[PDB]
């Protein structure tokens, strides 16, 4: 994250962090949105450009934390992935189109004050929402700059933003299944997300019930924070009926 | 980053 | 509902009724300003 900030603990319940056995370390971010299901986003596991290609056997999440680097014992929750899956059209080879992922834990995992999930939007929720100039908010322990990092979770809170500016910022088709958020040059204030949050949630909370819907992924971006250029996410709704399909059969 | 407990390794 | 019924309500803000440092600048944003 750029231009953001220390998350408070037990702001976000339901960030995830990927977790690779060997070497040890951060490999994205991730969503709880039940207690045997994380969501994140495919390019964290597949992505035959940079040879990127991991199996359940080589992760680990872990769910509940704050800190990026300790072990914060009776605090975490560590665990085993028993499946993933990956959109069968998920197009790695063009623009990153329906980059998202499921992963089935081996066992389920315990609610607490800092593990709990986000809900996953409805057609209403998404149509009311989703609208350019509306506020949305990120998370991760990425990058703090294009090219040290964080310490503890990060947050921004960045606004959705016109799909026409969204397609002339970049040379990359863009789709229906993916939308951009951050400010414009001369909105004043700035903030993105960048390597190491992929995978992690771009949430709303609803005016009508309060509760936090997660509608985006964190996808892709040209650069991290850069004036003319915005971060772009995975239209979950747009998905949604993929990750029903998906729950209900296995 | 800090290790962690090998009992999570399989 | 399309999210299991205690989803998206954090333990520690809106079951005790208290908010965050900057979740008022969403709500502020959900209709006429920015
Ligand atoms: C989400 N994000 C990331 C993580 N995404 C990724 O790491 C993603 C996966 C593979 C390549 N990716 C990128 O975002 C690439 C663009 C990618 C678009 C699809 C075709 C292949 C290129 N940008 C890298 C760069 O310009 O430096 C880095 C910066 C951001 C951001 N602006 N918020």
């Amino acid at each position: 994250i750029v231009e953001g900030s220390d998350a408070e603990i037990g702001m976000s319940p339901w960030q995830v962090m990927l977790f690779r056995k060997s070497p040890q370390e951060l490999l994205c971010g991730a969503s709880l949105i039940s207690d045997r299901w994380v969501l994140t986003a495919a390019h964290c596991l597949l992505y035959p450009p940079w040879d990127k290609n991991f199996t359940e056997n080589d992760l680990l999440v872990r769910i509940g934390k704050h800190s990026r680097t300790r072990y914060e014992r009776n605090i975490e929750k560590i665990s085993m992935l028993e499946k993933i899956y990956i959109h069968p059209r998920y197009n790695w080879r063009e623009n990153l189109d329906r980059d998202i992922a499921l992963m089935k834990l081996k066992k389920p995992v315990a609610f607490s004050d800092y593990i709990h999930p986000v809900c996953l939007p409805d057609r209403e929720t998404a149509a009311s929402l989703l609208q350019a100039g509306y506020k949305g908010r990120v998370t991760g322990w990425g990058n703090l700059k294009e090219t040290g990092q964080p310490s503890v979770l990060q947050v921004v809170n960045l606004p959705i933003v016109e799909r026409p500016v969204c397609k002339d910022s970049t040379r990359i088709r863009i789709t229906d299944n993916m939308f951009c958020a951050g400010y414009k040059p001369d909105e004043g204030k700035r903030g993105d997300a960048c390597e190491g949050d992929s995978g992690g949630p771009f949430v709303m909370k609803s005016p009508f019930n309060n509760r936090w819907y997660q509608m985006g992924i964190v996808s892709w971006g040209e650069g991290c924070d850069r004036d003319g250029k915005y971060g772009f996410y995975t239209h979950v709704f747009r998905l949604k009926k993929w990750i029903q399909k998906v729950i209900d059969q296995f | 980053y800090e290790p962690i407990p090998e009992e999570f390794a399989q | 509902g399309s999210g299991e019924a205690d989803c998206g309500l954090r333990p520690l803000f809106e079951k005790k009724s208290l908010e965050d440092k900057t979740e008022r600048e969403l709500l502020e944003s959900y209709i006429d300003g920015r």
